[PDB]
Protein backbone atom coordinates (compact mmCIF):
# COMPACT_ATOMS: atom_id res chain seq x y z
CA UNK A 1 0.00 0.00 0.00
CA UNK A 2 1.65 3.70 -1.19
CA UNK A 3 1.14 5.13 2.55
CA UNK A 4 3.46 2.49 3.56
CA UNK A 5 6.43 3.03 1.07
CA UNK A 6 5.77 7.05 1.49
CA UNK A 7 5.15 6.49 5.19
CA UNK A 8 9.22 6.80 5.88
CA UNK A 9 9.47 9.92 3.77
CA UNK A 10 6.61 12.07 4.77
CA UNK A 11 5.88 10.78 8.00
CA UNK A 12 8.08 12.82 10.28
CA UNK A 13 7.22 16.24 8.35
CA UNK A 14 3.82 15.39 8.92
CA UNK A 15 3.73 14.47 12.51
CA UNK A 16 5.16 17.84 12.83
CA UNK A 17 3.00 20.03 11.08
CA UNK A 18 -0.20 20.71 13.70
CA UNK A 19 3.20 21.53 16.13
CA UNK A 20 4.71 23.98 13.13
CA UNK A 21 1.24 25.97 12.65
CA UNK A 22 0.39 26.33 16.13
CA UNK A 23 3.82 27.97 16.33
CA UNK A 24 3.43 30.21 13.33
CA UNK A 25 -0.41 31.01 14.55
CA UNK A 26 1.03 32.06 17.73
CA UNK A 27 3.80 34.52 16.40
CA UNK A 28 1.50 36.22 14.40
CA UNK A 29 -1.63 36.44 16.86
CA UNK A 30 1.33 37.63 18.96
CA UNK A 31 2.85 40.98 16.72
CA UNK A 32 -0.87 41.81 15.78
CA UNK A 33 -1.96 42.49 19.43
CA UNK A 34 1.53 44.09 20.27
CA UNK A 35 0.67 46.37 17.30
CA UNK A 36 -3.03 46.53 18.05
CA UNK A 37 -1.96 47.36 21.73
CA UNK A 38 -0.31 50.54 20.46
CA UNK A 39 -2.44 51.34 17.66
CA UNK A 40 -5.28 51.23 20.91
CA UNK A 41 -3.71 53.15 23.03
CA UNK A 42 -2.03 55.95 20.69
CA UNK A 43 -5.36 56.11 19.13
CA UNK A 44 -6.85 57.01 22.71
CA UNK A 45 -4.28 59.08 23.92
CA UNK A 46 -4.40 61.25 21.26
CA UNK A 47 -8.02 61.94 20.92
CA UNK A 48 -7.56 63.24 24.49
CA UNK A 49 -5.03 65.49 23.44
CA UNK A 50 -7.23 66.67 21.25
CA UNK A 51 -10.40 67.16 23.41
CA UNK A 52 -7.93 69.16 26.15
CA UNK A 53 -6.90 71.44 22.56
CA UNK A 54 -10.42 72.06 22.44
CA UNK A 55 -10.97 72.93 26.18
CA UNK A 56 -8.31 75.51 26.06
CA UNK A 57 -8.93 77.13 23.10
CA UNK A 58 -12.82 77.06 24.22
CA UNK A 59 -11.03 78.78 27.63
CA UNK A 60 -8.85 81.29 25.67
CA UNK A 61 -12.13 82.07 24.12
CA UNK A 62 -14.30 83.28 26.80
CA UNK A 63 -10.96 85.37 28.49
CA UNK A 64 -10.86 87.12 24.82
CA UNK A 65 -14.50 88.14 24.93
CA UNK A 66 -14.34 89.07 29.12
CA UNK A 67 -11.91 91.59 28.16
CA UNK A 68 -13.51 92.64 24.89
CA UNK A 69 -17.10 92.81 27.09
CA UNK A 70 -15.00 95.26 29.42
CA UNK A 71 -13.61 97.30 26.87
CA UNK A 72 -17.22 97.69 25.12
CA UNK A 73 -18.85 97.98 28.91
CA UNK A 74 -16.36 101.28 29.37
CA UNK A 75 -16.43 102.76 26.29
CA UNK A 76 -20.18 102.63 25.96
CA UNK A 77 -21.10 103.65 29.76
CA UNK A 78 -18.67 106.69 29.22
CA UNK A 79 -20.87 107.46 26.03
CA UNK A 80 -24.42 107.55 27.50
CA UNK A 81 -23.51 109.13 30.91
CA UNK B 1 -30.64 73.48 25.75
CA UNK B 2 -28.15 75.15 28.11
CA UNK B 3 -26.18 78.09 27.55
CA UNK B 4 -24.67 80.75 30.14
CA UNK B 5 -24.83 84.15 30.16
CA UNK B 6 -21.85 85.43 32.65
CA UNK B 7 -21.76 89.35 33.55
CA UNK B 8 -19.15 91.39 34.01
CA UNK B 9 -19.80 91.35 37.89
CA UNK B 10 -18.85 87.35 37.85
CA UNK B 11 -22.66 86.54 38.08
CA UNK B 12 -23.42 83.95 35.98
CA UNK B 13 -27.10 83.68 34.08
CA UNK B 14 -28.45 79.88 32.81
CA UNK B 15 -30.69 80.08 30.47
CA UNK B 16 -33.00 77.72 28.12
CA UNK B 17 -32.29 78.21 24.17
CA UNK B 18 -33.12 76.64 21.08
CA UNK B 19 -30.20 76.80 18.53
CA UNK B 20 -33.27 78.59 15.85
CA UNK B 21 -33.98 80.89 18.97
CA UNK B 22 -32.57 84.50 18.11
CA UNK B 23 -30.25 87.12 20.03
CA UNK B 24 -33.49 89.16 20.99
CA UNK B 25 -35.30 86.16 22.34
CA UNK B 26 -31.81 85.48 24.41
CA UNK B 27 -32.29 89.27 25.46
CA UNK B 28 -36.10 88.76 26.47
CA UNK B 29 -35.07 85.52 28.43
CA UNK B 30 -32.45 87.19 30.33
CA UNK B 31 -35.06 89.70 31.12
CA UNK B 32 -37.39 87.43 32.97
CA UNK B 33 -35.33 85.39 35.01
CA UNK B 34 -33.55 89.20 35.75
CA UNK B 35 -35.09 92.09 35.15
CA UNK B 36 -32.67 93.84 32.45
CA UNK B 37 -34.66 95.19 29.32
CA UNK B 38 -33.40 93.90 26.45
CA UNK B 39 -32.33 97.58 25.57
CA UNK B 40 -29.92 97.72 28.29
CA UNK B 41 -28.10 94.08 27.02
CA UNK B 42 -25.34 93.63 24.58
CA UNK B 43 -24.10 90.38 24.31
CA UNK B 44 -20.25 89.59 23.52
CA UNK B 45 -18.99 85.69 22.31
CA UNK B 46 -16.10 84.81 20.22
CA UNK B 47 -14.63 88.56 19.92
CA UNK B 48 -17.97 89.60 18.09
CA UNK B 49 -21.35 91.55 18.69
CA UNK B 50 -24.29 89.62 18.69
CA UNK B 51 -27.01 91.06 16.58
CA UNK B 52 -30.80 90.81 17.55
CA UNK B 53 -31.65 88.98 14.61
CA UNK B 54 -29.54 86.34 14.02
CA UNK B 55 -30.00 83.09 15.75
CA UNK B 56 -27.57 81.21 18.28
CA UNK B 57 -26.76 78.49 15.70
CA UNK B 58 -25.70 81.79 13.31
CA UNK B 59 -23.42 82.19 15.61
CA UNK B 60 -22.65 78.21 15.78
CA UNK B 61 -23.24 79.01 19.94
CA UNK B 62 -24.06 75.59 20.90
CA UNK B 63 -24.70 73.71 24.18
CA UNK B 64 -22.79 74.91 27.44
CA UNK B 65 -21.74 77.92 25.71
CA UNK B 66 -20.80 81.21 27.63
CA UNK B 67 -21.73 84.67 26.58
CA UNK B 68 -20.73 87.76 27.85
CA UNK B 69 -22.84 90.45 29.01
CA UNK B 70 -22.82 93.93 29.05
CA UNK B 71 -25.21 96.28 31.10
CA UNK B 72 -26.15 100.29 31.62
CA UNK B 73 -24.42 101.52 34.92
CA UNK B 74 -25.97 104.82 35.87
CA UNK B 75 -23.47 104.99 38.81
CA UNK C 1 -10.85 28.24 1.60
CA UNK C 2 -11.70 29.57 5.41
CA UNK C 3 -9.86 32.06 7.83
CA UNK C 4 -10.73 33.26 10.82
CA UNK C 5 -11.19 37.36 11.73
CA UNK C 6 -11.00 37.97 15.72
CA UNK C 7 -12.89 41.16 17.00
CA UNK C 8 -11.79 43.12 19.71
CA UNK C 9 -14.06 41.67 22.37
CA UNK C 10 -12.98 37.93 21.30
CA UNK C 11 -15.67 37.18 18.83
CA UNK C 12 -14.54 35.36 15.80
CA UNK C 13 -15.97 35.65 12.13
CA UNK C 14 -15.85 32.78 9.85
CA UNK C 15 -15.17 33.89 6.04
CA UNK C 16 -14.97 31.76 2.86
CA UNK C 17 -12.67 33.51 0.86
CA UNK C 18 -9.90 32.36 -2.02
CA UNK C 19 -6.18 33.72 -2.10
CA UNK C 20 -6.75 36.22 -4.96
CA UNK C 21 -10.12 38.19 -3.03
CA UNK C 22 -8.99 41.89 -1.95
CA UNK C 23 -8.56 43.26 1.51
CA UNK C 24 -11.98 44.82 -0.02
CA UNK C 25 -13.72 41.79 -0.79
CA UNK C 26 -13.17 40.87 2.69
CA UNK C 27 -13.91 43.67 4.35
CA UNK C 28 -17.46 43.55 2.53
CA UNK C 29 -17.76 39.57 3.06
CA UNK C 30 -17.42 40.91 7.26
CA UNK C 31 -20.44 43.62 5.98
CA UNK C 32 -23.03 40.86 4.59
CA UNK C 33 -22.15 38.58 7.80
CA UNK C 34 -21.62 41.27 10.63
CA UNK C 35 -23.69 44.37 8.89
CA UNK C 36 -20.16 46.39 9.69
CA UNK C 37 -19.67 49.31 7.38
CA UNK C 38 -16.11 48.37 5.07
CA UNK C 39 -15.19 51.94 5.69
CA UNK C 40 -14.99 51.42 9.76
CA UNK C 41 -13.04 48.16 9.61
CA UNK C 42 -9.36 47.53 10.22
CA UNK C 43 -7.83 44.43 9.48
CA UNK C 44 -4.63 43.37 10.72
CA UNK C 45 -2.41 40.42 10.01
CA UNK C 46 0.84 39.66 11.56
CA UNK C 47 1.13 43.26 13.08
CA UNK C 48 0.84 45.31 9.40
CA UNK C 49 -2.52 47.14 8.64
CA UNK C 50 -3.80 45.29 5.71
CA UNK C 51 -4.50 47.53 2.47
CA UNK C 52 -7.44 47.62 0.72
CA UNK C 53 -5.73 46.71 -2.83
CA UNK C 54 -3.93 44.39 -2.35
CA UNK C 55 -4.75 40.01 -1.92
CA UNK C 56 -4.38 37.96 0.87
CA UNK C 57 -2.19 36.29 -1.45
CA UNK C 58 0.20 39.77 -1.17
CA UNK C 59 0.07 39.10 2.54
CA UNK C 60 1.24 35.72 2.83
CA UNK C 61 -2.67 34.84 3.89
CA UNK C 62 -3.33 31.05 3.88
CA UNK C 63 -5.85 28.39 4.84
CA UNK C 64 -7.45 28.65 8.32
CA UNK C 65 -5.25 32.29 9.32
CA UNK C 66 -6.26 34.26 11.39
CA UNK C 67 -6.93 38.12 11.04
CA UNK C 68 -8.05 40.64 13.79
CA UNK C 69 -10.45 43.42 13.32
CA UNK C 70 -10.38 46.57 15.09
CA UNK C 71 -13.05 49.01 14.12
CA UNK C 72 -12.56 52.94 14.12
CA UNK C 73 -13.76 55.81 16.27
CA UNK C 74 -16.92 57.45 15.52
CA UNK C 75 -14.85 60.83 15.55
CA UNK C 76 -11.11 60.15 14.97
Amino acid sequence: HMPGELRREYEEEISKVAAERRASEEEENKASEEYIQRLLAEEEEEEKRQAEKRRRAMEEQLKSDEELARKLSIDINNFCE
Amino acid sequence: MQIFVKTLTGKTITLEVEPSDTIENVKAKIQDKEGIPPDQQRLIFAGKQLEDGRTLSDYNIQKESTLHLVLRLRG
